[PDB]
C-alpha cells in the first residue's frame, strides 16, 4: 500500500461561476463566486468587494444559484456538485459567528444515464416552485420546493428531445414553463414545456417549437414586462414571446461566439453578453406601450475572457474568468476615446489553466520557485510563484503558452507559445512572440478562418523579457519542448517536438524534432528530424532523447555529427501522451490505457514492457514518486498511485492509491517551494490549484487516517457531504473509496477548530502532540 | 486530435468531450484486427458472447457444440500481437457439460465469481467460475432460447428465461424459485432483457411478432405492448399491436435504458420509447436477419453518439441509434454472424459466428 | 400523524389505537400497494385483521395518494355472518367511508345492480358475500374496483369452485385475502389463494403440484425415507421463501 499526503499549496483561482443576490442579509448585495471547490461570499460595497466568508465545499460546484422561497427573508443558495450532491444553504450570522446551515441536501446522481454533452444545467423556477436540473440526455430532473423537503427528493420527467443545448424557466407563466434549445437532425429548434409537479410530467408549452439558427446555444429568460426568451446563436439574436419574433444579426457578434450573459436590470431592458474573445456587449430591449420593439447590440469594450459575468451596481461588473484574471470593471456612460466603456477597477489573480510548469531555484537560493504557463489565448502569461503566503508575479504574454523549460547554462526559459492569426495572416493583437528583441522563422526543407501560429520564446530569467521568438513552420504545432544536453557534446539544446496540423485529418501524420541552441542572443537550428507523427512528449533519458511519436515511444541518440539517430522503438500504445523517467525506467501515460512501466535494458539496446495498468484511465498527467510508485491523474479528476506488484501477473501494475482530487491535473513536477515526509511533487491544474503530493511512512499514515476519520466525525461540511464520498475515486464506469491518500486539507483543518472539538477528535489517541504533528505537516508548503 | 488535447489541457472543453469524441472516432475506425486473435476452441458455431461487466477482462462464449469457453481478453504478453487465450472451458469431458447448443451465457453482474448459461438441453445452469462446478440447475420443460439477469438488481437476483413455451420463466437464484411465470405471449419467447434502468422492468420478445414490457413485481400483466404504428391501425387487442411483421428475435436496451431496440424477421430494426413503448419511427433501413433463434446484438456506451452493432448476415452492421444512418458494415466472417458483444473500455467489438470463429474488431490506429 | 415511505400517512388517532403488530401490518399492506401486488393477511383468528384493513384503507383515503385519487371503489367479500360486523367496524373506526352491503338483508331497497353502480361511481366500500360474488359477477365486474379484500378468503381454496373463478375475474392488482388459516387440507389450497393474490408466483397448478405438493407431502408420510424427507424440507424452505413477501401471519 502507498502512503501519500495531498495538500493545497494554492487554492483554485479560476471562477467557474458567480451569482449576485441578497444572501448574507436582505439589504446586503452579495457576490457569490464559485471557484472550483471554494465558495467565496463578498458584500458589494460602494467600492470593490469586501470578503465575508470563504467556505470549502466537498465538491466541484457545478451549479450555484440564489433563490428566495415565499416568506423567506433572504436568498437561499442552491448548489449542485459535479458528483451530484445537491444542497440548499442559508447564511446565518450570529454576531461574530458565521455559519452556512444546510436547509436541505441530497444526492441526485442517477445510477445510469448519459451525462449531457453541454454539461450540468441547473435552473430555478422564477417563483421558486422547483429546481430543474438537466444532468443526463433525455431526462429532466425536478426537485420540488413547495413540498418543503430536507432530503431533496427529485423525480425525472422524460424529455422527448435528447440533445438539449440550453434551458431556462420562462417568466410571467402561471405554470413552471421551461424553454430550451435542442438539436435534432433537422436542425436546432426552441421548444417549451409546462411542468406539472402534480402530474409529474410535461405539458404543451405556451408557444410551439420554432426552428432557430443553426448554432443557437444560449437561452435568456426575459423578466415579466416582456416575457419570452432571447436565443443567442452565432450570427443572430432572436426574441420569442409566442407571437412576436424579433430577429437581428449584428455584424459585430459574428467574429466570436457569445458564451455568458447577465441581466443588468430587474426588468431585462439591458443584458451583458461576454464572448470567447473577451469582448463585452450590451443587448438593449426597447419597449413599447408593454411589448418589445427591437433589439440592439453595442460593443462596450473588452474584458478578460469571461466564463461568467455579473452586474453588481453603479456600472460595476464582475467578470469572472476561468482563462485569465477575474476582473472588476466599470461601465462608463461615455466612451474612453478608444471606443470602449469598460474600465478595469480591480484584478483578481487567476493562475489560469496551468498547462505546464517548472521549479527553478532562481536567484541561486535554496528555495524552489514555480514558473507556470498560465492562462490562454489573450490571457496567457507566465506566473512566478514563491513563498515569503505565495507571491505571484505576472508576465503578460498575450498568447497561449503551452510548455516551459529552464536552461540554466543560458539563463533563460524556453516557452512554447501559440497565437491566433485570422486571414496571408494577421496577428489580432501584439503578442509576446511579436515583440521579442530578435526573431526568426523556421526555414525547413522537410515539408513542401483563423490559424494557430506557434513560436519558441526564449525569455530572460531575470527580467522575464522575450529575448527571442522563433516562429515555427506554417501549420506546425509545437507540442513538446525539453531543454537538455544529449550524447557527449557539451551544448545545452532546446529540443521542440512538433506536428503538422491540416484540417483534412484527425491525427497528424507529419512532424519533426527540431534541435535549437540559444547562444549569442540567437537561436540557431542545430538539427532536424522528420518523424511520421505528432511528437506529444520528449524526455531526456540518460544522455538520449526519448520521444513519443503518435503511438510509438522511440529513443533517439545524439550522434557525433549532431543528428538524432533512432536506437529502439516501442509500439504497444494507443497514444503515448506523457513520458517520465527515473534511471533506466520510463513511465508512459497513455490516452486511455493509462500507464506503462517500460525499461531500457542497456545491455541489449531495446525497451522491455515491465508492468502495465490494465484499467482504462484516460490520463491527464503522470509522475514517478519512487522506484516503484507511479502517480497518475485521470481525466475524471482523480489521482491514483500504481505500484509494480511485490508469473505473467507480475506484468500488472497494482493501483494501490485512489483519490478524487476534483481538479484536472495538467502537470506534475518534483520540487518544493520551501527550504517527516519523503519527496515532494507539485501539480498544477486547470482551475489554478497548485497541490502537493508527498510520501508518508506507514505509522504516520495510520495516525493521520485515524484523525481523518475523527475530523469527519467532528467537522461538518457545508452541504452535509461526506468526506469519504467526496474523495472516493469516481469514473462513469467505476467508483471506489479513497485509499492510500490523506486529504492534507482536512488534516490541516485540525488547527482551525476550538479546543473542545480537538478533544472530541483526540479521545483515544494528548492533543498538543497532534498540534505539533499538523504544524510539522504544514511545514512542507 | 491536437485541438482536442489543447482544449482539454486549457479547460475550454470538459474532458468528457475528448473522451466521447475520441471514443466515437475509435468506433468509426473499428476494423478487423489481424493484430489480435481469439483462440479457436469451439467445434461448433458461437451463439453467444458475454464480456464481464466489472473490469471487462474476461469473456464467455457458448458454442453450438455445447462447450462453454472462458477467454482472457487482456494482452498479458509484451508483444503487440496476442491471442486471447482460453482460461477455462466446460468441455466435452466436463461432467456438467451442456448436452446440446448453449444458446446464452451471461456473467453474473456485480461479481465475476459466478456465471449462468442456458442451453437447448432445457437447462439453465449456474456455474461457480473459480471451481467451475455447477452450483444450481433450473430444468425447464422446453428448450431455452435466451436468459438474462438484471444488470442492475442490487435487490433481486431473478433470471428471466425464454423458451419455446409461451410463458416467461423467472428463476430466483436466491432461494431457488422457478415457479414465477409471466403469461401473455402466444409463441416462443426468442429474447428477454431486463431494463438497465429499472430493477423490475423486463422486455420480452416472441415469435408471435409481439414485444411486451413487464413489471415483474406487478400482479396485473404486461405494462406495454409495442405497436408499430402507435394507433394508426388500432384494434381491440387480441392479435394487433405487433412490434414487427415477423418473429422478434432480438432485444437490446440502449445504454441509458430509455429506449429499446427490437430486431425481427421482417428484416427490420425498430427503436421504441422504453417508458411508453411508442415507436420513435427511426428508419434504420433494412436489417437482414432470418435467424430462427434469439439474435444477440449490442449497443455502444460512452461515445458522443450511441451505436448499435447488429448481426447482418455474415457482417456486423453498425448504425447510429438515434438517426438510423448505417455507419458501416464490418465484413470479416465467412458464415452468418450470431452474436456481437461490445467492450466498452476500449471500443472493441467481438463477434461470433457459425463459422466457429470469434473475431475482434479494434479501432484502426 | 404516522407517515410511511412515499406519501402514505395514517391519522395519528387511528394509528395510536392500533397495536405494534397491527401497524406493522398496515405498513406491509402499503408496501403491497406500492409494488401493486396482492397478499394474504394470515394473522391467526382474533388478532384483528378487520382493523388493519380498515386502518390501511382509511390511511389510503386520508393520504390522497395518486387513476383513483385516494381510495377507489373497493369490494369486501366476507361470510354472510360478518357483513354487518364489517359495517360496524368501519363505522366506529373510519366513519367517513360509505359502506354499503350487497345482500338481501342490505339496506338499499332498489335494484342491486344500481347499488353496485352507485358504489362504483362514488368510491364506496361494497360489502358482499361469496354467494353474491358468484351470482352477480356479470355486474360486480364491470366497474374497475380498487381493492378486492376477501375476508376469510380461504373460501377461494378450491381452484375449481365457481366462487373461485368468479373472484379471480377482478382486473385489479390490489387483491387481499384475510384468513388466519390459509391452508386447510393440502398445498393446492395455498396455490389457489396465491393464484388469486398474485397469479404467477406459484406457477400453473401443474408446476406447483409437481415441484412442491408431491415433494412436500411425500416427506410427511410416516414411512418416508430420509432422502425424501430432506427433499420435502428443501422444497418447504423454497416455498416459504417464495411466499414470504405476500404472507403476513402473526
Ligand atoms: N387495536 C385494537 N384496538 C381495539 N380493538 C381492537 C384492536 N384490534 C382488534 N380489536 C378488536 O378485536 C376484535 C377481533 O378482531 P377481528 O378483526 O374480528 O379479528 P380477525 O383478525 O380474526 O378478523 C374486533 O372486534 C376488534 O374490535
Ligand atoms: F378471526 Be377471523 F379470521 F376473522
Amino acid at each position: 500500500m502507498s502512503y501519500n499526503y495531498v495538500v493545497t499549496a494554492q487554492k483554485p483561482t479560476a471562477v467557474n461561476g458567480c451569482v449576485t443576490g441578497h444572501f448574507t442579509s436582505a439589504e446586503d448585495l452579495n457576490l457569490l463566486i464559485a471557484k472550483n471547490t471554494r465558495l467565496e461570499i463578498y458584500v458589494v460595497t460602494a467600492e470593490g468587494l469586501r470578503p465575508v466568508k470563504e467556505v470549502g465545499m466537498y465538491g466541484k460546484i457545478a451549479v450555484m444559484e440564489l433563490f428566495r422561497p415565499k416568506g423567506e427573508s433572504k436568498d437561499l443558495l442552491f448548489i449542485l456538485t459535479a458528483k451530484y450532491n445537491a444542497c440548499i444553504l442559508e447564511y446565518k450570522q450570529s454576531g461574530e459567528s458565521i455559519d452556512i446551515i444546510t436547509r436541505a441536501h441530497g444526492n441526485v446522481q442517477d445510477r445510469i444515464g448519459r451525462p449531457s454533452e453541454t454539461g450540468i444545467i441547473g435552473i430555478i423556477d422564477p417563483e421558486c416552485r422547483m429546481i430543474g436540473l438537466r444532468l443526463y440526455d433525455g431526462l429532466f430532473k425536478v426537485i420540488p420546493l413547495d413540498r418543503d423537503n430536507k432530503e431533496l427528493k427529485a423525480f425525472n420527467i422524460r424529455l422527448e428531445e435528447l440533445h438539449v443545448i440550453d434551458v431556462k424557466f420562462l417568466y410571467g407563466c402561471q405554470a413552471p414553463t421551461i424553454c430550451f434549445v435542442y438539436q435534432d437532425p433537422q436542425g436546432r429548434h426552441v421548444k417549451t414545456y409546462e411542468v406539472s409537479l402534480r402530474e409529474k410530467e410535461f405539458n404543451k408549452g405556451p408557444w410551439k417549437q420554432e426552428n432557430v439558427e443553426a448554432e443557437a446555444s444560449m437561452v435568456i429568460a426575459v423578466p415579466e414586462p416582456f416575457g419570452g426568451a432571447i436565443i443567442i446563436g452565432q450570427e443572430s439574436i432572436t426574441y420569442h414571446n409566442g407571437d412576436k419574433y424579433l430577429a437581428i444579426a449584428p455584424p459585430i457578434i459574428k467574429q466570436s461566439t457569445i458564451v455568458c450573459h447577465n441581466r443588468v436590470d430587474p426588468n431585462g431592458s439591458r443584458y451583458l453578453l461576454g464572448d470567447m474573445e473577451g469582448r463585452l456587449f450590451m443587448l438593449l430591449l426597447e419597449k413599447e406601450e408593454v411589448t418589445l420593439k427591437d433589439l440592439r447590440v453595442e460593443l462596450l469594450g473588452e474584458t478578460s475572457i469571461a466564463e461568467c459575468l455579473t452586474y453588481l451596481d453603479n456600472g460595476v461588473v464582475f467578470v469572472g474568468s476561468r482563462l485569465g484574471d477575474s476582473q472588476l470593471v466599470k461601465l462608463n456612460v461615455d466612451s474612453n476615446e478608444q471606443g470602449s466603456y469598460v474600465v478595469a477597477m480591480e484584478t483578481f489573480t487567476n493562475l489560469g489553466p496551468i498547462v505546464d510548469m517548472c521549479v527553478v531555484d532562481l536567484e541561486r537560493q535554496g528555495q524552489g520557485q514555480l514558473v507556470t504557463c498560465s492562462g490562454a489565448f489573450k490571457e496567457g502569461s507566465l506566473r512566478i510563484i514563491r513563498n515569503g503566503k505565495l507571491h505571484i508575479r505576472t508576465v503578460p504574454l498575450y498568447e497561449s503558452p503551452r510548455k516551459i523549460c529552464y536552461q540554466e547554462v543560458s539563463q533563460c526559459f524556453g516557452v512554447l507559445s501559440s497565437r491566433i492569426e485570422v486571414q496571408g495572416t494577421t496577428a489580432l493583437r501584439p503578442s509576446a512572440s511579436t515583440q521579442a528583441l530578435s526573431s526568426s522563422v523556421s526555414s525547413s526543407k522537410l515539408f513542401s478562418e483563423e490559424v494557430e501560429v506557434h513560436n519558441l520564446l526564449i525569455i530572460d530569467q531575470h527580467t522575464f523579457e522575450v529575448l527571442h521568438a522563433h516562429q515555427f513552420l506554417q501549420n506546425e504545432y509545437a507540442l513538446s519542448l525539453v531543454s537538455c544536453k544529449l550524447g557527449k557534446d557539451p551544448n545545452t539544446y532546446f529540443i521542440v517536438g512538433t506536428a503538422m496540423v491540416y484540417p483534412e485529418e484527425a491525427e497528424p501524420k507529419q512532424g519533426r524534432i527540431v534541435v535549437f541552441q540559444y547562444s549569442d542572443g540567437k537561436l540557431q537550428t542545430v538539427a532536424e528530424k522528420e518523424v511520421k507523427g505528432a511528437v506529444y512528449s520528449m524526455v531526456e533519458f540518460n544522455g538520449k532523447l526519448l520521444a513519443s511519436i503518435n503511438s510509438t515511444v522511440r529513443l533517439y541518440e545524439w550522434t557525433t555529427e549532431k543528428e538524432l539517430r533512432t536506437e529502439c522503438n516501442h509500439y504497444n500504445n494507443i497514444m503515448a501522451l506523457y513520458l517520465k523517467t527515473k534511471g533506466d525506467f520510463i513511465l508512459v501515460g497513455d490516452l486511455m490505457r493509462s500507464v506503462l512501466l517500460l525499461a531500457y535494458k542497456p545491455m541489449e539496446g531495446n525497451f522491455e514492457e515491465i508492468a502495465r495498468d490494465f484499467n482504462p484511465n484516460w490520463m491527464s498527467a503522470v509522475e514517478i514518486l519512487d522506484d516503484d510508485n507511479f502517480l497518475g491523474a485521470e481525466n475524471a479528476f482523480n489521482l491514483f498511485v500504481c505500484q509494480k506488484d511485490s508469473d505473467e501477473e507480475r506484468q500488472h501494475l497494482q493501483e494501490v492509491g485512489l483519490f478524487h482530487l476534483g481538479e484536472f491535473v495538467n502537470v506534475f513536477c518534483h520540487g518544493s517551494l520551501v527550504m517527516p515526509t519523503q519527496g515532494s511533487v507539485l501539480f498544477g491544474t486547470v482551475n489554478g490549484m497548485i497541490g502537493l503530493v508527498t510520501s508518508l511512512s506507514e505509522s504516520w499514515y495510520n495516525l493521520l487516517l485515524d484523525m481523518q476519520n475523527r475530523l469527519n466525525k467532528v467537522i461538518k461540511s457545508v452541504g452535509k457531504i461526506e468526506h469519504s464520498f467526496w474523495r472516493s475515486f469516481h469514473t462513469e464506469r467505476k467508483t471506489e473509496p479513497a485509499t492510500g491518500f490523506i486529504d492534507g486539507d482536512l488534516i490541516e483543518s485540525f488547527l482551525d477548530i476550538s479546543r473542545p472539538k480537538m478533544q472530541e477528535v483526540v479521545a483515544n489517541l494528548t492533543a498538543d502532540d497532534l498540534i505539533k504533528v499538523v504544524e510539522e505537516l504544514t511545514r512542507i508548503h | 486530435m491536437l485541438g482536442f488535447l489543447s482544449a482539454r489541457q486549457t479547460g475550454l472543453e470538459d474532458p468528457l468531450r475528448l473522451r466521447r469524441a475520441e471514443s466515437t472516432r475509435r468506433v468509426l475506425g473499428l476494423e478487423l484486427n489481424k493484430d489480435r486473435d481469439v483462440e479457436r476452441i469451439h467445434g461448433g458455431g458461437i451463439n453467444t458472447l458475454d464480456i464481464e461487466p466489472v473490469e471487462g477482462r474476461y469473456m464467455l462464449s457458448g458454442g453450438s457444440d455445447g462447450v462453454i469457453v472462458l477467454y482472457d481478453l487482456e494482452n498479458s504478453s509484451r508483444q503487440s500481437y496476442y491471442t486471447c487465450k482460453a482460461v477455462c472451458s466446460i468441455g466435452r469431458d466436463h461432467p456438467d457439460v451442456h448436452r446440446y447448443s448453449v444458446e446464452t451465457v451471461q456473467w453474473y453482474p456485480h461479481d465475476t465469481g459466478m456465471f449462468t448459461s442456458s442451453s437447448f438441453d432445457k437447462t439453465l445452469k449456474v456455474w461457480d467460475t473459480n471451481t467451475l462446478q455447477t452450483a444450481d440447475v433450473f430444468n425447464f420443460e422446453e428448450t431455452v432460447y435466451s436468459h438474462h439477469m438484471s444488470p442492475v438488481s442490487t435487490k433481486h437476483c431473478l433470471v428471466a428465461v425464454g423458451t419455446r413455451g409461451p410463458k416467461v420463466q423467472l428463476c430466483d437464484l436466491k432461494s431457488g424459485s422457478c415457479s414465477h411465470i409471466l403469461q401473455g405471449h402466444r409463441q416462443e419467447i426468442l429474447a428477454v432483457s431486463w431494463s438497465p434502468r429499472y430493477d423490475y422492468i423486463l422486455a420480452t420478445a416472441s415469435a408471435d411478432s409481439r414485444v411486451k414490457l413487464w413489471d415483474v413485481r406487478r400482479a396485473s400483466g404486461c405494462l406495454i405492448t409495442l405497436d408499430q404504428h402507435n394507433g394508426k391501425k388500432s384494434q381491440a387487442v387480441e392479435s394487433a399491436n405487433t412490434a414487427h411483421n415477423g418473429k422478434v428475435n432480438g432485444l437490446c436496451f440502449t445504454s441509458d435504458g430509455l429506449h429499446l431496440l427490437t430486431v425481427g424477421t421482417d428484416n427490420r430494426m425498430r427503436l421504441w420509447n422504453s417508458s411508453n413503448g411508442e415507436n420513435t419511427l427511426v428508419n434504420y433501413g433494412k436489417v437482414c436477419n432470418n435467424s430462427k433463434k434469439g439474435l444477440k446484438f449490442t449497443v455502444s456506451c460512452g461515445c458522443s453518439s450511441e451505436f448499435v452493432f447488429v448481426p447482418y448476415g455474415s457482417t456486423i452492421a453498425v448504425y447510429t441509434v438515434y438517426s438510423g444512418e448505417q455507419i458501416t458494415m464490418l465484413k470479416g466472417h465467412y458464415k452468418t454472424v450470431d452474436c456481437c458483444v461490445f467492450q466498452s473500455n476500449f471500443q472493441e467489438l467481438y463477434s461470433g459466428s457459425r463459422d466457429c470463429n470469434i473475431l475482434a474488431w479494434v479501432p484502426s490506429l | 400523524d404516522a407517515e410511511f415511505d412515499e406519501g402514505f400517512k395514517v391519522p395519528g388517532f387511528l394509528f395510536k389505537k392500533l397495536f405494534k403488530y397491527q401497524q406493522t401490518g398496515v405498513r406491509w399492506l402499503w408496501e403491497l400497494h406500492c409494488q401493486q401486488a396482492g397478499g394474504i393477511l394470515g394473522d391467526e383468528m382474533g388478532l384483528g385483521k378487520t382493523i388493519q384493513i380498515i386502518a390501511f384503507l382509511a390511511g389510503l383515503s386520508y393520504s390522497k395518494i395518486r387513476r383513483f385519487e385516494g381510495l377507489g371503489p373497493t369490494v369486501i367479500v366476507c361470510p354472510t355472518t360478518v357483513m354487518h360486523q364489517w359495517v360496524k367496524e368501519f363505522h366506529t373506526w373510519w366513519p367517513p367511508f360509505r359502506v354499503a352491503i350487497l345482500h338481501e338483508t342490505g339496506s338499499y331497497t332498489h335494484k342491486k345492480e344500481k347499488l353496485i353502480r352507485d358504489v362504483a361511481h362514488c368510491h364506496g366500500i361494497l360489502i358482499t358475500s361469496y354467494s353474491y360474488i358468484r351470482l352477480m359477477q356479470d355486474d360486480i365486474s364491470r366497474y374497475d374496483w380498487h381493492y378486492v379484500i376477501l375476508d376469510e378468503g380461504h373460501k377461494i381454496r378450491n381452484p375449481n369452485a365457481a366462487v373461485t373463478l368468479a373472484c379471480k375475474q377482478f382486473r385489479t392488482p390490489h387483491r387481499i385475502i384475510l384468513s388466519g388459516s390459509p391452508m386447510q387440507n393440502n398445498l393446492r389450497e395455498l396455490w389457489s389463494l396465491f393464484d388469486f393474490i398474485f397469479p404467477g408466483k406459484l406457477g400453473t397448478l401443474p408446476v406447483f403440484m409437481e415441484q412442491f405438493s408431491v415433494p412436500i407431502t411425500m416427506g410427511g408420510y410416516s414411512n418416508a425415507s430420509p432422502v425424501q424427507v430432506k427433499t420435502a424440507y428443501k422444497c418447504a424452505c423454497v416455498l416459504r421463501d417464495t411466499i414470504n413477501p405476500y404472507l403476513l401471519r402473526r
